C-alpha cells in the first residue's frame, strides 16, 4: 500500500510539476535555459523512489 | 529586427468565431531564444 500510494504520489506530483512548469513557461514567468532544467529534473527527480 | 506574423515561432491561443456576434479572448505566444511572451486581446464580432 506504500508502493500503490507513492506511485500515485510520484506519478501526479510530475504530472502536477510539468502542467505548472508549461504553464510558467507559455505564460512567461520563467525562462527557456530554467524551462529545459527543470524538465531533465522532472525526468530524473519524479521517479520511482 | 522586424519580423512577419506568420512565423513558426508564433503561436495563437484558440478561435475568432466570426459566424457569431460576441467578444472573444485571443492570445498570441512568440517563442523566443530566451522566453515566451504573452500579449491578450478582444475581439469583438
Amino acid at each position: 500500500k506504500i508502493k500503490e500510494e507513492l506511485d500515485q504520489y510520484v506519478i501526479d506530483s510530475k504530472k502536477y510539476f510539468l502542467d505548472s512548469l508549461e504553464e510558467a513557461y507559455n505564460n512567461g514567468s520563467i525562462s527557456a535555459e530554467s524551462y529545459y532544467k527543470y524538465q531533465t529534473e522532472a525526468r530524473e527527480k519524479f521517479v520511482s523512489p | 529586427n522586424k519580423v512577419d506574423y506568420s512565423d513558426d515561432r508564433i503561436i495563437q491561443e484558440g478561435d475568432v468565431d466570426i459566424n457569431k456576434a460576441g467578444v472573444y479572448d485571443i492570445t498570441f505566444r512568440y517563442r523566443g531564444k530566451f522566453k515566451i511572451i504573452s500579449s491578450s486581446f478582444k475581439v469583438t464580432v
